[PDB]
């Protein structure tokens, strides 16, 4: 409420109840690489998918 | 063979009715020894184009042409003009009246001639810039006066 | 102390949950404005001696900028014989004698006044037609010629 | 993908004369109310905002 007849204003008096999950997020930073001995096993080095 | 004569220069800050700085340049030149306190230094003061200073008749608007004299032992004797009309000409309140100070007569406190190489030292003036309070930070203290941090 | 009015009806408390509103008034829980007294910006000073009013701290306080009114400097100036690249070129003398050939008005030199200007080969305004004591002359090295007497 | 890297947008923020006067909603949202103030939109760091 706004100040009126010689009084000041007043804050809203809400309680506030509970917490819940909004969302998951996947994260796509580049991973570490290791070499193998099989020639036919490429790993992309930037972005894009098979 | 290329005659030339001694000089010293400086610049110094000033504030407006609005919160904004303006440096002005100062140019000293010794153009004559004279009797006792031989030194005589004509003094020039300048500002960038849009601003003005002098009344009339010299008379580029920017430039002041005063003089200054030092006494026999390097103590100041006198210096003129002691004041400056100054209109910023940018919507700030016109005709601010600065009064430059270079020390009392006969004292080391202001300008001083000496055999040693000339250098600027010190500079101070009145003035601020506009500010505003930030409500989130207040802090009452002991003895109950309420601090505020602009 | 608190009051619902201008302070005509004070109420006393030991609780202190004071807090600002959207407006400047400094309020506890539910309404009442705490008594005390406000600063005077003209003096930048609180004035405790008088009767308390409602506290009023407008959230958007604004300090007008203070004009600078005075300027101070302290500086040595080498009157001595050994300036080093702290010089200036000697003044030009187009005049035959007391006569600019540019402007053809007759203003005589050596006055140590009525200093006169010209736009330069660049664009800066500078001094012209001023005689000098010749006892002040320095060579290219800045050593004093130190001419004297007869 | 060209050599260039132009700035593509800019984020405004805002401030109220009275935090905690303003009312809560579900989500992490807040809301303007009486005994709070007006939004006072401005840039990221010049109005006295961080």
């Amino acid at each position: 409420t706004a100040p009126t007849d010689g009084r000041g204003g007043s804050n809203p008096l809400q309680i506030g109840l509970g917490v819940s999950v909004s969302s998951t997020t996947r994260i796509h930073s580049q991973g570490s690489v290791q070499t193998t001995d099989k020639n036919t096993d490429v790993a992309i080095n930037g972005d894009g998918f098979f | 063979e290329q005659l030339k004569l001694s000089a010293f220069s400086a610049g110094l800050e000033i504030y407006d009715s609005l919160g904004s700085k303006h440096t002005l340049e100062v140019q000293f030149v010794k153009q004559s020894t004279t009797q006792d306190g031989g030194n005589e230094w004509q003094m020039i003061i300048r500002v960038p184009e849009p601003a003005e200073i002098n009344t009339t008749g010299e008379g580029p608007t920017n430039i002041i042409v005063g003089t200054a004299r030092f006494n026999n032992d390097g103590s100041l004797a006198n210096y003129t003009p002691k004041t400056i009309n100054f209109s910023p000409n940018n919507g700030a309140a016109p005709n601010q009246q600065i009064k430059l100070s270079f020390g009392t007569s006969g004292s080391n406190d202001g300008l001083v001639s000496s055999n040693s190489a000339s250098t600027l030292t010190g500079q101070a003036t009145d003035g601020y810039t506009s500010g505003n309070l930030k409500p989130d930070a207040i802090r009452v203290d002991d003895k109950g006066n309420i601090l505020g941090e602009f | 102390m608190v009051s619902d009015d201008g302070g005509l009806t004070n109420y006393l408390t030991r609780s202190g949950d004071f807090k600002l509103d959207a407006y400047g008034n400094f309020v506890n829980n539910a309404g009442f404005v705490v008594q005390g007294w406000n600063i005077n910006w003209d003096d930048q000073t609180i004035d405790s001696s008088r009767t308390p009013q409602n506290i009023f701290i407008d959230p958007g306080m604004h300090i007008p900028a203070a004009k600078s009114t005075e300027v101070a400097i302290k500086a040595n100036l080498n009157s001595g014989l050994n300036i080093g690249t702290s010089s200036r070129n000697l003044y030009a003398l187009d005049s035959v004698h007391g006569w600019n050939t540019k402007t053809q008005r007759a203003e005589d030199e050596n006055d140590t006044g009525t200093t006169q200007f010209y736009t330069t080969s660049k664009n800066s305004v500078e001094v012209t037609e001023k005689g000098v004591d010749a006892g002040a002359l320095f060579n290219a090295n800045g050593t004093g010629l130190n001419l004297r007497d007869g | 993908t060209n050599g260039k890297t132009f700035a593509v947008a800019k984020i405004a923020m805002a401030s109220v004369a009275n935090n905690s006067g303003l009312e809560e909603i579900g989500g992490n949202l807040f809301k303007v109310t009486a005994n709070s103030g007006n939004i006072v939109v401005g840039e990221a760091g010049t109005g006295g905002r961080g």
